[PDB]
RNA sequence: CCCAUGUUAAUAGCUUCUUAGGAGAAUGACGUAGCAUGCUACG
RNA sequence: CGUAGCAUGCUACGUCAUUCUCCUAAGAAGCUACCCC
């Protein structure tokens, strides 16, 4: 804006318009002057328009910029902590019986809900009341899915671990209900 | 994507494109660079090119960036700012950009193309961050002059093993060893499938490759192999880690009366506990490698991983550790290819260990204590960066020797090197000396470390042997092949496979001739153990036969030759070819 | 290819009437990026296209509620509103019928895929929607079956689920009868093509389907929201049973969507001066306004109660803060002022003396609490009647 | 950033910002602050400057608010409204800002700058809020007085744990004691990290600092060390809760029988079970910690935390705890830092336990049964606003002696304070009388107590005991040496250490000096067990050598020689400087 | 001349508010073409 | 009477400022339908 020569310009055109009602200027200079004063306030308005079109342009443009880098920089952390996710996931696969049924299966495709149920070795049994615990996983060990699982751990709702001795018909009223019961292959 | 500029560490988003390594930038820093050399390509969270379709403008000094784009001054839209203005480049924390006045050494860097000595020691005498800038783009220098190798079409199927080949002409054939490995192409008018990865080897007898590969495919006559290139991977960490002496000994419990061999060496293993980092440097064949040894049974307590850049290198380190190191705690990884032989005595790739041995290109992500770097002088800066980034550790030993033969260095070829430019450990022991320092040849007889110390070495060795009467020198010639550019002389080959009977207590001596196609010729002819120049520099033998091949630049190097001949334990018989070298040294005449 | 796809079920907090727990199904982002990019031109034209039978997207406010009357009333002979209500709907929905769905909404790429892609597409849509993985509070259960309540295509696919059980009760109707008693001699050749068409004839009858399509929008206007219908079914004809009365929808529910829908919960309307009596769970009302009757929407009038003395964020306790609210709630509750009963009518003036005294309030606060007053304060028509009678005005 | 005012409670958002504590005020009384005292700094939301660029004015009696900012008057702007005007300034709330006509003695603490006895007067008989505010500005001036001190650059390493320092000139050097930290400075012409945090300690011998660092780094020449401060944290809970009588005792379960010698503390027990807070003032030696013990013991049923100024106090009471109540309810946490010996036969740091003994800097935010403070005097209203702000509690009971030396208060130089002004509590003791009284010594024998009942104790004590013939008394003079400004008499130690034999009975004696470099030196030549008199007062011992170092101000304060000499259980040799104090007290002559 | 201390979905509708762009209108300043009137030089 | 020049007034077009209206995009906050009776 005031960097513009026409700034400079609209600045010398003033200087000499004042100077010369200073010094009483005959008419025609004085409206030659007057002419010299427009056409130097236009053309630094147009130049300060555009001066000022060209800066929100520009503040327009980095804050696109701005957006765009923080786009393709969550892109990336997302990238990251996805192949993270499965490269963990794949580390926890249990790849001896896995490896087996696989191998053992017609075209190598074996169907998703038989997956944990050959191979996994966590059982996570849960159980709404005692009522069920009585005929699910009586005792310290109980056969589910054509294997033999033995109790390591019974929680309760609030995650306070119960040991197997209280779960008894007259104590179940005081336990916390449904017992997420922890039970590893054997 | 954000970053800090490779040349004042300010906060950037520029990324000069024309660089093969393509680094970040500050707005200031960019357009210095812009503006000096023929980078004229930058690459900011959106490519710098004229968006309008019919354009192909890419030069940041005229583009115009208008509404959300950017446009050449002929696709100009009617309101544009310039980028290239007012000694800038416009980006991303403008407002934040210091600038610097080292530009003149990241210019030469980037610019130069990695063949004059000048280029080098550039790249060693500049900042932290020019030092690791350098060195990745040396390397990515070196993928792309590999990726320039001919293409390899057979001619007909010999054998099951057997393939005779044919290089494309106009481009220079890569020489046949087991480093270069190749992909395989079947051209049936489509399905160009890889069909394997295959090794070459130069036969016995006439223009034949014997092939191994990965898979089991029956080689056609339309199959074609091409070189793979590995894409170098960026650095982060520094070249040396700041030093930081500490007053008592940390992350370390000495052991009282470790033995008595290792008396003198005491007062070094409290150094080396002292300081963060250390470095050894001593003359060939004086305990340096041994003196790691002791140091790791001088701080049992200490899981200690042994480095080192070549194989047989390490190999020798693991031999010398099961001498007197106890067994099992030590492991030797080796890498998922691992095409060449290695060492198996120690329960292999076992990360877990406590005395872990590796080369620096496999070595695994690591915490560790005390780590060991050896042979210092056959690594670079992108090796030291590697080893400082893979494990992290409460204190460094770095052993080698500047007198040695450094890194091969491929694009090198005009000027020689000094010594120490050879990397950024080996200029700290040329500068302020060795922080341990120790030469007194426990390992050759008196007339080799005489030779040698008439040799590059002004003379202070003071070894402790006789001599011997086993070292014998020739004269004779020889005729050149000139197979891959790696020279095989057959008559030397035949006068070794000729004396082999007079002395028998050299049929168990090791070959030596760097030359890598002869080492393999000298496996058929007489089939003794064979093992080239820079594979050894850390191993020794009791006889060691040494074949001086051609009178060139590569094999009459002093340096060469020197870490070629004091391998020898008890023994050594070499042929040379120069009468000068030949002359230099005192063996018998024969 | 085909994408198996987990989907969440999460608890909704809002305010309901009941105290069984409402679940909503998260479809996870790899199947909603697709289906949207499928899906949305034709669920664009549905709810931009105003007078139709699927009034998805046909505003209740600005006299579009009346419009909507009045596409109902499609000249029937002797009207009766019929609505009826699926009990368990999103639940025991059988899985043909939502196949069903997705294919009648995926027949208009005839041109733009080829056929492999559209069935790839159903099969995408039934392991993303019909049959998945519900991760149900950390666990992978497999869904039998059932719309979940979360995908791109939901109400959409739900109303032509509903159309189709419109039509098959329809069907059922039309052939039940004993078909000596249907006097009407062209509809007695109806049925004896209708059956025809559907058993003895293997192939497409397009000029059969036309004039039964034409007879159903004659007989049986619709109006459907998903599940919410509004039918304005000929008298004559039903009692006759040449067409779908309530007890054919119980049938019809029974046989095909294994559900019962007891006569307690679907209601006739004998009656047109009082409109539907409950669609989209808005009553309706005829009032007089300007010169002419418009019907007028009016919401359940302890719900809008219900939404303001209970929030579910605490920062709207506040009241204050939230004029933006009541002026909503207002318009929603504004034709409460012509319900004849008076404890209805009072609470639109109860909303109005509440936005007055939280702006009194909200002055006096922001007049301590700065020294100056607000300089351009336009809460002036919030609490006058005019902006909300102009909000359902047939304008704009 | 609303709150409300410091002088008024009203609400407001101006903060006169010339505070060193930056405090709240209503719009009247900060007009009222401003137009009196040199305070001319307002902080609004946005702080009152002249927001014209070239510009340097921030006097609140003249700033024009124009549009959005506000502005001078010669930048003003054609619409302004002047801030200081018609008696208030402008600020949020304007119309509801009540004024106060207390605004004198919040300019006076404000204003004062801690040294004459007139400041703290007016810290101790003002408001509530006047109260917390001037504790808290104290805090800070004594935070603000720790940062003026000099910077310590060492000349040379003299061993691994020695080292040779110089303190910057011009800035008085800070005395060496465990208190006071440093943290290190590697100044290499770059990279000025924290290399640790030190904490010094004068050597036996010659200009020595023996350092203890948390770091293990080496020093350098170059490195130098910078005293750290805290930034002190803005206080909110009342300095006395309100007290609220109950009819009958609640949140507590009387025992039946609980002992035979706690039978003339029963009623107490149930006074302190009725009232919400409780004082209990006695003599030294009166079983005033002995009677927090059985309280605890009264009501098995009260989690109780025993809570202390001192250090050494808190440990003695854990010790009488150990002596009387159940072991295994009770804990002692100590801090992170914890650089002085604390007592380690509890489980240390255990919050949930039942018997919870902790300093008062180190309580942890907790709910809590009748809590003990001990040694009020010890303490100041910052520490009865910590304990009374962490610890939410159904009873308060407050043990402690004004008679006994207070808080140091190092600001204060200039006049001498009464007791009744060390702090909210000992005011309460001083104007309306303990709550409960109990004096009677139960420590000291006859002859010592029959002396401190001529001492500053108008004759009231009645003690059970008879004279032991063990109470000894010196009056040579020794040497002084002014180390940093904390004597040491060097020949005084050495007749200690000469008698230490003609009675081996004291070899088992407690050194007593308030001087903590004179007792820092006592561990050395002699060896005894040796404490300062400051972190004494709460403990005793069976034999107490006292040695008065220099007849200053310090060493000669009545209540500070009765606190040391009152620790003898059985015994005490006290070797004097002052020959009327000497002849004060009646022991042998020797 | 100095001594205490660190804890919760999809779709749809609607209301309000902000920003950006476009279009149109109105008023005023300023500038270039066209029309008219008047003054001077020449024919 | 005409040409050239000057002055004044009146129309057409361009630049700037202000106001108003409409739309399109983007964003933020909220409500209802949904869910159950
Ligand atoms: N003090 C010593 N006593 C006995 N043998 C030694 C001693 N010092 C070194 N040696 C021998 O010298 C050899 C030096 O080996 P090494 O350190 O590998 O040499 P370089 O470092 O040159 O490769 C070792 O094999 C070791 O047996
Ligand atoms: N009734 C009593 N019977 C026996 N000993 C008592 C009795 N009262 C007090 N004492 C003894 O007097 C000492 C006073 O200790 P303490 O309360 O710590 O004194 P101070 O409060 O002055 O520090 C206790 O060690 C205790 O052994
Ligand atoms: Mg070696
Ligand atoms: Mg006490
Ligand atoms: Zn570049
Ligand atoms: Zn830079
Ligand atoms: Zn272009
Ligand atoms: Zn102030
Ligand atoms: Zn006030
Ligand atoms: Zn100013």
């Amino acid at each position: 804006f005031s960097s513009l020569p026409s700034y400079a310009a609209f600045a010398t055109a003033q200087e000499a318009y004042e100077q010369a009602v200073a010094n009483g200027d005959s008419e025609v200079v004085l409206k030659k002057l007057k002419k010299s004063l427009n056409v130097a306030k236009s053309e630094f308005d147009r130049d300060a328009a555009m001066q000022r079109k060209l800066e929100k342009m520009a503040d327009q443009a980095m804050t696109q910029m701005y957006k765009q880098a923080r786009s393709e920089d969550k892109r990336a952390k997302v990238t990251s902590a996805m192949q993270t996710m499965l490269f963990t996931m794949l580390r926890k696969l249990d790849n001896d019986a896995l490896n087996n049924i696989i191998n053992n299966a017609r075209d190598g495709c074996v169907p998703l809900n038989i997956i944990p149920l050959t191979t996994a070795a966590k059982l996570m049994v849960v159980i709404p009341d005692y009522n069920t615990y009585k005929n699910t996983c009586d005792g310290t060990t109980f056969t589910y899915a054509s294997a033999l699982w033995e109790i390591q751990q019974v929680v309760d709702a609030d995650s306070k671990i119960v040991q197997l001795s209280e779960i008894s018909m007259d104590n179940s009223p005081n336990l916390a209900w449904p017992l997420i019961v922890t039970a590893l292959r054997a | 994507a954000v970053g800090a500029c490779v040349l004042c560490n300010s906060q950037t988003s520029l990324r000069c494109g024309a660089c093969i390594r393509r680094p970040f930038l500050c707005c200031k820093c960019c357009y210095d660079h812009v503006i000096s050399t023929s980078h004229k390509l930058v690459l900011s969270v959106n490519p710098y090119v004229c968006n309008a379709p019919g354009c192909d403008v890419t030069d940041v000094t005229q583009l115009y960036l208008g509404g959300m784009s950017y446009y050449c001054k002929s696709h100009k839209p009617p309101i544009s700012f310039p980028l290239c203005a007012n000694g800038q480049v416009f980006g991303l924390y403008k407002n934040t950009c210091v600038g610097s006045d080292n530009v003149t050494d990241f210019n030469a860097i980037a610019t130069c193309d990695w063949t004059n000595a000048g280029d080098y020691i550039l790249a060693n005498t500049c900042t932290e961050r020019l030092k690791l800038f350098a060195a990745e783009t040396l390397k990515a220098t070196e993928e792309t002059f590999k990726l320039s190798y001919g293409i390899a079409t057979v001619r007909e199927v010999l054998s099951d093993r057997e393939l005779h080949l044919s290089w494309e002409v106009g481009k220079p054939r890569p020489p046949l060893n087991r480093n270069y490995v190749f992909t395989g192409y079947r051209v049936t008018k489509n399905s160009k499938v890889q069909i394997g990865e295959y090794t070459f080897e130069k036969g016995d007898y006439g223009d034949a490759v014997v092939y191994r590969g990965t898979t089991t495919y029956k080689l056609n006559v339309g199959d074609y192999f091409v070189l793979t290139s590995h894409t170098v991977m960026p650095l982060s960490a520094p070249t040396l880690v700041p030093q930081e002496h500490y007053v008592r000994i940390t992350g370390l419990y000495p052991t009282l009366n470790i033995s008595d061999e290792f008396s003198s060496n005491v007062a070094n293993y409290q150094k080396v506990g002292m300081q963060k980092y250390s470095t050894l440097q001593g003359p060939p064949g004086t305990g340096k490698s041994h003196f790691a040894i002791g140091l790791a049974l001088y701080y049992p307590s200490a899981r200690i991983v042994y480095t080192a850049c070549s194989h047989a290198a390490v190999d020798a380190l693991c031999e010398k550790a099961l001498k007197y190191l106890p067994i099992d705690k030590c492991s030797r990884i080796i890498p998922a290819r691992a095409r060449v032989e290695c060492f198996d005595k120690f329960k292999v790739n076992s990360t877990l260990e406590q005395y872990v041995f590796c080369t620096v290109n496999a070595l695994p992500e690591t915490t560790a204590d005390i780590v060991v770097f050896d042979e210092i002088s056959m690594a670079t800066n992108y090796d030291l960066s590697v080893v400082n980034a893979r494990l992290r550790a409460k204190h460094y030993v770095y052993i080698g020797d500047p007198a040695q033969l450094p890194a091969p260095r491929t694009l090198l070829t005009k000027g020689t090197l000094e010594p120490e430019y050879f990397n950024s450990v080996c200029r700290l022991m040329k500068t302020i000396g060795p922080d341990m320092f120790l030469g007194t040849c426990r390992r050759c007889p008196a007339e080799i470390v005489d030779t040698v110390s008439a040799l590059v070495y002004d003379n202070k060795l003071k070894a402790h042997k006789d001599k011997s009467a086993q070292c014998f020198k020739m004269f004779y010639k020889g005729v050149i092949t000139h197979d891959v550019s790696s020279a095989i002389n057959r008559p030397q080959i035949g006068v070794v496979r000729e004396f082999l009977t007079r002395n028998p207590a050299w049929r168990k001596a090791v070959f030596i001739s760097p030359y890598n196609s002869q080492n393999a010729v000298a496996s058929k002819i007489l089939g003794l153990p064979t093992q080239t120049v820079d594979s050894s520099q850390g191993s020794e033998y009791d006889y060691v036969i040494f074949t001086q091949t051609t009178e060139t630049a590569h094999s009459c190097n002093v340096n060469r030759f020197n870490v070629a001949i004091t391998r020898a334990k008890v023994g050594i018989l070499c042929i040379m070819s120069d009468r000068d070298l030949y002359d230099k040294l005192q063996f018998t005449s024969l | 290819n085909v994408i198996p796809t987990i989907t969440q079920m999460n608890l909704k907090y809002a305010i309901s009437a009941k105290n069984r727990a409402r679940t909503v199904a998260g479809v996870s982002i790899c199947s909603t990026m697709t289906n949207r990019q499928f899906h949305q031109k034709l669920l664009k034209s549905i709810a931009a296209t105003r007078g139709a039978t699927v009034v998805i997207g046909t505003s209740k406010f600005y006299g579009g509620w009346h419009n909507m009357l009045k596409t109902v009333y499609s000249d029937v002979e002797n009207p009766h509103l019929m609505g009826w209500d699926y009990p368990k709907c999103d639940r025991a929905m059988p899985n043909m019928l939502r196949i069903m769905a997705s294919l009648v909404l995926a027949r208009k790429h005839t041109t733009c895929c080829s056929l492999s892609h559209r069935f790839y597409r159903l099969a995408n849509e039934c392991a993303q929607v019909l049959s998945e993985m519900v991760m149900c509070g950390g666990s992978l259960y497999v869904k039998p079956g059932g719309t979940s309540s979360g995908d791109a295509t939901t109400a959409y696919a739900n109303s032509v689920f509903n159309i189709c059980q419109a039509v098959t009760a329809n069907v059922n109707a039309l052939l039940s009868t004993d078909g000596n008693k249907i006097a009407d001699k062209y509809v007695r050749n109806l049925q004896h093509r209708l059956y025809e068409c559907l058993y003895r004839n293997r192939d497409v009858d397009t000029d059969f389907v036309n004039e039964f399509y034409a007879y159903l929008r004659k007989h049986f206007s619709m109006m459907i929201l998903s599940d919410d219908a509004v039918v304005c079914f000929n008298s004559t004809y039903a009692s006759q049973g040449l067409v779908a009365s309530i007890k054919n929808f119980k049938s019809v529910l029974y046989y095909q969507n294994n559900v019962f829908m007891s006569e307690a919960k679907c209601w006739t309307e004998t009656d047109l001066t009082k409109g539907p009596h409950e669609f989209c769970s808005q009553h309706t009302m005829l009032v007089k306004q300007g010169d002419d009757y418009v019907y007028l929407p009016y919401p359940d009038p302890s719900r809008i109660l219900g939404a303001g003395c209970f929030v579910d964020d605490i920062v709207k306790t506040d009241g204050t803060l939230m004029i933006e609210r009541f002026v909503s709630l207002a318009i929603d509750a504004y034709p409460l002022t012509k319900h004849p009963n008076q404890e209805y009518a009072d609470v639109f003036h109860l909303y109005l003396q509440y936005i007055r005294k939280l702006h009194d309030e909200l002055t006096g606060h922001m007049l301590d609490m700065y020294s100056v007053m607000l300089t351009n304060d336009n809460t002036s028509r919030y609490w006058e009647p005019e902006f909300y009678e102009a909000m359902y005005t047939p304008h704009t």
